[PDB]
């Protein structure tokens, strides 16, 4: 029952500063130690620092004074982290997670992170495009999702049908700009017999375009 | 020094089979309390780590007993004894007395058969050209291993330029890898060539894997 829920993704600009909160229920929020966690895109996980809320206690990794200022508040029950001065390197995830005591010695509970975006590029629309074969029993279609940004995107076929036999990438840094390719495998005698539309949602542009795949020759 | 060093970087392991993740700290990592403070913490793709392993042999609150942790002083060894698919992610030892430590972590992936990719190309869209750009998107769907190498071909001579590949996490269903490869290129220059090839050497074939297509057919 215990759980930590943290504030939502973030955009911000060199330089800048932001501030995340962990907002702990299902315990006695001032009695445990609250910890923080890093973790770069496709990296490992980093100890930050931690926090006791009873007393506003606090110890920091050398490698992050100045950089990451912890704070609680006893009466709302959450933890707050405030990062300074970012650069692309505090682009990542942001975890928080109780130490408990007794039943178990270790971090238990986990927010379920925090997002950070560390960049100076406006928000972009993706342009999408239809990926359609040339000129076999199955056959497979695709997606381009390109030159958007910041994450994230939801890509999805004929609005979320076709779910089996889809592989939507990993988005890919081109230069401040980000892209990602979908792709969906179907039975011959269904397309191009019946046309496939991939969908594609931009939530920081608040975008949502619906793209047929039509065949060529 | 604090280091907390993880071996291997990759564990392949067939389902039902043994599992030994090793974690090894610079310094004794025992409080002067008596107790030893080691965690293992495991974290599968998109979502927050987990604890599995607490006090060094402890296993926490609903992880079965396929777990096992032992150790001591600078030693401490994680084993899954009979792998299931929904073991793979990344698995962590954690220092957690005072300057809490985090290990590189140790990628399970699930060893299956050898499974050839399958390869599709598929040339610009009408709607790109018209933008002024040109992409050549190319997949390779589940293969096993991953170690796979993608070369680009514009009429026969090789190009590294404009290139850009994703890849997949292993699929927890097929345990397979997927890849996208894409050659961007500007209109102009794509125009002023034939042939785009796409080709893929897996350790599944001598005779690697070609698809092409030409811009005058």
């Amino acid at each position: 029952e215990v759980q930590l829920q943290q504030s939502g993704t973030v955009l911000a600009r060199p330089g800048a500063s932001v501030k995340m909160s962990c907002k702990a229920s299902g315990y006695t929020f001032t009695n445990y130690w609250m910890h923080w966690i890093k973790q770069r895109p496709g990296q490992g996980l980093e100890w930050i620092g931690t926090i006791y809320p009873g007393n506003s206690d606090t110890t920091y990794s050398q490698k992050f004074k100045g950089k990451a200022k912890l704070t609680a508040v006893t009466s709302t029950s959450t933890a707050y982290m405030e990062l300074s001065s970012l650069t692309n390197e505090d682009s990542a995830v942001y975890y928080c997670s109780r130490r408990n005591y007794g039943s178990s010695y270790a971090m238990d509970y986990w927010g379920q992170g925090t997002s950070v975006t560390v960049s100076s590029a406006k928000t972009t629309p993706p342009s999408v495009y239809p990926l359609a074969p040339g000129s076999n029993s199955m056959v497979t279609l695709g997606c381009l999702v390109k030159g958007y940004f910041p994450e994230p995107v939801t890509v999805t076929w004929n609005s979320g049908s076709l779910s089996s036999g889809v592989h939507t990438f990993p988005a890919v840094l081109q230069s401040d700009l980000y892209t990602l390719s979908s792709s969906v495998t179907v039975p011959s005698s269904t397309w191009p017999s019946e046309t496939v539309t991939c969908n594609v949602a931009h939530p920081a542009s608040s975008t949502k375009v619906d793209k047929k795949i039509v065949p060529r020759d | 020094d604090v280091l907390m060093t993880q071996t291997p970087l990759s564990l392949p392991v067939s389902l039902g089979d043994q599992a030994s993740i090793s974690c090894r700290s610079s310094q004794n990592i025992v409080h002067s309390n008596g107790y030893t403070y080691l965690e293992w913490y495991l974290q599968k793709p998109g979502q927050s780590p987990k604890l599995l392993i607490y006090t060094v042999s402890n296993r926490f609150s609903g992880v079965p007993d396929r777990f096992s942790g032992s150790g001591s002083g600078t030693d401490f060894t994680l084993k899954i004894s009979r792998v299931e698919a929904e073991d793979l992610g990344v698995y962590y030892c954690f220092r957690g007395s005072h300057v809490p430590t985090f290990g590189g972590g140790t990628k399970l992936e699930i060893k299956r058969a050898d499974a050839a990719p399958t390869v599709s190309i598929f040339p610009p869209s009408s709607e790109q050209l018209t933008s002024g750009g040109a992409s050549v998107v190319c997949f390779l769907n589940n293969f096993y291993p991953k170690d796979i190498n993608v070369k680009w071909k514009i009429d026969g001579s090789e190009r590294q330029n404009g290139v850009l590949n994703s890849w997949t996490d292993q699929d927890s269903k097929d345990s397979t890898y997927s890849m996208s490869s894409t050659l961007t290129l500007t209109k102009d220059e794509y125009e002023r060539h034939n042939s785009y090839t796409c080709e893929a050497t897996h350790k599944t074939s001598t005779s690697p894997i070609v698809k092409s297509f030409n811009r005058n057919e």
